[PDB]
RNA sequence: AGGGUGAAAAGAACCCCCAUCGGGGAGUGAAAUAGAACAUGAAACCGUAAGCUCUCAAGCAGUGGGAGGGGGACCAGACCC
RNA sequence: ACAACUCUCUCUAAGGAACUCGGCAAAAUAGCCCCGUAACUUCGGGAGAAGGGGUGCCCCCUCACAAAGGGGGUCGAAGU
RNA sequence: ACGGUCCUAAGGUAGCGAAAUUCCUUGUCGGGUAAGUUCCGACCCGCACGAAAGGCGUAACGAUCUGGGCACUGUCUCGGAGAGAGGCUCGGUGAAAUAGACAUGUCUGUGAAGAUGCGGACUACCUGCACCUGGACAGAAAGACCCUAUGAAGCUU
RNA sequence: UCACAUCGACGGGAAGGUUUGGCACCUCGAUGUCGGCUCUUCGCCACCUGGGGCUGUAGUAUGUUCCAAGGGUUGGGCUGUUCGCCCAUUAAAGCGGUACGUGAGCUGGGUUCAGAACGUCGUGAGACAGUUCGGUCCAUAUCCGGUGUGGGCGUUAGAGCAUUGAGAGGACCUUUCCCUAGUACGAGAGGACCGGGAAGGACGCACCUCUGGUGUACCAGUUAUCGUGCCCACGGUAAACGCUGGGUAGCCAAGUGCGGAGCGGAUAACUGCUGAAAGCAUCUAAGUAGUAAGCCCACCCCAAGAUGAGUGCUCUCCUAU
RNA sequence: GAAGGUCACGGCGAGACGAGCCGUUAUAGGUGUCAAGUGGAAGUGCAGUGAUGUAUGCAGCUGAGGCAUCCUAACAGACCCACAGACUUGAAC
């Protein structure tokens, strides 16, 4: 009965869950700050952090590993060039969750996610 | 894990080719019989000219099973077949030869079976 | 109620396969300990109406406790702790407060111990899983599958009987598993090795006290 | 399936007032957040 | 199926809330406790305010007895809740 | 959010109709090529009867067999 | 098989037969299964088959009925796990059938003979939410059965 | 041999309300008719399991009947069937009430609609508890009632801890084998009472170390096609895994542990001791002892809403705060 | 603003919601690492006409589990509550 089961569903099937996390991850990486729900945000910390971690070891292999993910070549080339300079010190936890006011037309709880 | 209506190969040369289980004996209200237990079976086919004809209710004892019996050692033992040996009544099987391979757990209650076995 | 010795608090730490020089493979629960099992209060026929000993467990920073509990433990002159549990005995003396309970010295192996503890919580669950009901047919057009079927009889009883088995919250409750072998007492590590299973996942409290057979208690 | 009579009065008041108390709880919580909005939060 | 602001549209210039709707002052009028959903405005039903009063109760809800409490700008062994 | 329960689905150790009014429902079979095909018959059928074997990928013989046919290799537990 | 005697227009020929006909009845016998009120073949005591309301056979064909086998499996032993759509919680919108009045316990007794409401006992703080359907002779349709009306209507001779 | 071990003719007297009736008292402005599934509960007129008397009781195994309703009372073949017969078992395969329990819980095989057929009855339309094939089973729970779970208030100053137990539930089931002992008994054949060990069955409580199922989270192969400019290498889709092959945690059992125990109390049938009424006798009128899976404590979970609101330890009582 | 309680904030082997329990400078996540799963990546070298094999390499990818470390979020803060306890008798310094 969900004992020791840890996975953020996002109300969806696995079709669309990975589709969400992927696209959200892309847009977040692109813009640098996004407004979304608390759950859509709080689930997203495994994948942004995984991809920044993936951008430490900039090698043929790891770029393809990341490039299967993002579905936008020119964002993932921004990383690898960017990351090791502006995150070289920081050891994990590259992501901040600020939290701001429910959405109007459904009392949906709301948040900001952006790079730290 | 042999139960009512299970088809069971015969591991000796009493003549019967294949059995079908119709009851467990010993420890009533038992769901199914694992290795060591005695069952009742109808013979579903035999070699033509043997004494044990087809369609006869007879006792057998289960020796090969697909459902891992366990030692206290910790070793477990599957087989690839569910097969019993046609017991006479109390003691030995009818044939004077047993095939396949069989476990040590059998030798406490069925001394004569592990006497005749090839590879125990 | 009246327990056959003084018990000892403890913590579950998973299961081990424990061998012996025969080669008997035995399943076992590793049980660890945390600061104390220190005696706290002693109750008497004199003042309190019965004989009993209260025993704390598990050390804390003393901000996480409340004033009253701080007082109750600081009266005994004892480390900050949660989980004061009692042990009602017939025997009363030699349990004066601020006295540590040596689990090593108070059991002595091959004992058969009775372990309580709160179980795994399975939430609100159905008639099948809860009370070992059977389910109805799957095909032959049965619109009943998993259910209670009928509840009661008819107009004569004219109501549902009290304690009629129904869907409800199964689990998260105390159950004494009693008579369990002590396989090994690790002097080094302060860790008791008990044969078999024990209520709850790794973490739970356990009230570890000796066999409570009817030739040990009160005729 | 179907109701035998109507609850009519007084009982329906008792039922509605708890629902309005849900509203009360929300009001308390929203009042609490306004002070949090004033000063700090980093 | 769906009539009745006023005698007279005199149907609300101006100000405030304010994107609208609508509202409060102002002004008109005998009256706006006649404001266009407008005249008299009963009951069910929905509230708001005050007096008393229920959380060991069992009840076709009243009735006879009536503890304790409250009155009505009108001093009662009277009367009412 | 990830309780019971219901539905639309996916899998299931050992057994294999013991279910049940009834194998209802589910499962299994399946394309092509080659071999093979019984009782009976109104001699047209039965018949795709039944039952078996081969199928992926690469490389070759052929003055004419829609990745043919045949020969040889190579990968997977598994080649419609 | 063979005769006697009565009645009748004449007394069932071939075939088939316990059947879509068989009441007695799970007829009896054999086959099929460890075990077969169903099934197959035979018997004939055909209650009450029978020759164009055809008789009896028949290859093929059947979303036809009815038995048996192989393969196959959650149909079952005996359940278990997981994915969706609900259910649950929050915000927005917002129905229904039902409803004498409802301050609406259990037991046994009573009574239009089966009571939350009547008698005696017992039990029971007040009030939500989730689940479950035993009762409210729960809801639904002035019983479609049965019978009545010197009711209605079809159909027959 | 002897009515009274075991049967009991001719006759007589009772209870029960499960059968088939009689009556027509409630219900025709509807209370759904059998059997099956699910889930109960209760009765004793006891199928087995506990404890007895008698026996035409040598023992074993019975027969009979007294106490006892705590527990249990299989899996199939045939039939719509309950019932019944049969196969294989087994400690045993108990019999009933609860609207022949339970359809606002399920099923629709049977029986009460329309179609169609056979036999028969009917001049005919049509008919026949005669037969055959085919034939739509509703529902979002107001209240009581139940299983859970909160909130309020109460408990007399307010709190945090620890418990006491009125009360209330769950569980106290059964199998062969071995020793006693081949002993007692019995001519032999066979084969105990009493008690102590054994490994199971069903049943419940808990767990995941082992064996596994699942495990759309994870890893691997592979079809089709599309995308990443192209090869390489990845991604999408093939409902709510494209299809397979593996699988940690969790959850699960077929897997692992544990359980049922008492030389405790009062009893039921029964066996007694002492002992009159009635110089004797007599288990009783005084008194008292053995003596059951039945009853009560004990085991295990809940529990002071136990308004009868218990008991203990400890903390806190300043001001606009 | 007492003791304490309730909210909020990060959670849970607790959970339908409430409830329960832990945490609020080792609670969850991340990062590091290690059990464990799966089975030998990519790139390149070499072998073969080629499908493919083969070495670098118990690899690579996972890691719901354990352990480490404040890198991120547990910020900001709110609400409730106090007369030392009506009343009567009798023992006691």
């Amino acid at each position: 009965m969900k004992h020791g089961r840890k996975i953020h569903r996002l109300s969806r099937p696995a079709d669309q869950r990975r589709a969400l996390l992927r696209g959200l991850t892309t847009q977040l990486l692109k813009h640098g700050r996004i407004k979304t729900t608390r759950a859509k945000a709080s689930a997203m910390r495994k994948y942004v952090d995984k991809m920044i971690t993936l951008a430490k070891e900039g090698s043929l292999h790891k770029r393809r590993q990341a490039l299967g993910f993002i579905y936008e070549k020119q964002i993932v080339h921004a990383l690898f060039a960017e990351v090791p300079e502006r995150y070289g010190d920081r050891n994990g936890g590259y992501t901040r969750i600020i939290r701001t006011l429910p959405r109007r037309g459904d009392n949906a709880p709301m948040a900001y996610i952006e790079l730290v | 894990m042999i139960q009512p209506q299970t088809h069971l190969n015969v591991a000796d040369n009493s003549g019967a080719r294949e059995l079908m289980c119709i009851r467990i004996i010993g420890a009533s209200n038992r769901r199914y019989a694992r290795i060591g237990d005695v069952i009742v079976a109808v013979i579903k086919e035999a070699i033509p000219n043997t004494p044990l004809e087809r369609s006869e209710v007879i006792r057998a004892v289960v020796v090969r099973t697909c459902k891992e019996l366990k030692r206290d050692n910790g070793m477990i033992i599957r087989y690839d077949d569910n097969a019993a040996v046609i017991i006479d009544q109390e003691g030995n099987p009818k044939g004077t030869r047993i095939f396949g391979a069989i476990a040590r757990e059998l030798r406490q209650k069925f001394a004569k079976i592990v006497s005749l076995a090839p590879e125990v | 109620s009246v327990d056959a010795g003084i018990g000892v608090m403890g913590t579950k730490l998973g299961m081990m396969s424990f061998f012996e020089e025969d080669g008997t493979v035995v399943p076992v629960t590793v049980i660890g300990f945390k600061e104390g099992n220190i005696v706290t209060q002693v109750k008497t026929e004199s003042t309190d109406g019965y004989n009993a000993v209260q025993v704390g467990y598990e050390r804390l920073r003393d901000r996480k406790l409340t004033m009253p509990e701080r007082g109750h433990l600081n009266k005994a002159g004892v480390i900050p702790m949660r989980h004061l549990q009692e042990f009602r005995l017939v025997s009363v003396d030699d349990f004066t407060p601020s006295q540590k309970l040596l689990f090593e010295e108070l059991f002595k192996e091959g004992d058969m111990v009775d372990i309580s503890g709160t179980t795994i919580g399975k939430g609100f669950q159905g008639g099948i899983k809860r009370h070992n009901f059977k389910r109805g047919l799957m095909t032959h057009g049965s619109k009943s599958h998993r259910a209670l079927g009928s509840i009661g009889a008819g107009t004569t009883p004219g109501h549902v009987y009290k304690g009629k088995k129904m869907p409800g919250r199964m689990g998260g409750t105390k159950t004494k598993i009693r008579k369990l072998k002590i396989m090994k007492i690790d002097t080094d590590l302060r860790v008791v090795m008990i044969k078999g299973a024990v209520p709850g996942k790794p973490g739970n409290l356990l009230r570890l006290a000796p066999a409570k057979i009817v030739g040990k208690n009160i005729p | 399936a179907v109701p035998k009579k109507r609850t009519s009065i007084y009982k329906k008041r008792i039922r509605k007032n708890i629902w309005k108390k849900k509203g009360y709880w929300a009001a308390l919580k929203a009042f609490s957040l306004a002070k949090s909005l004033s000063t700090g939060n980093s």
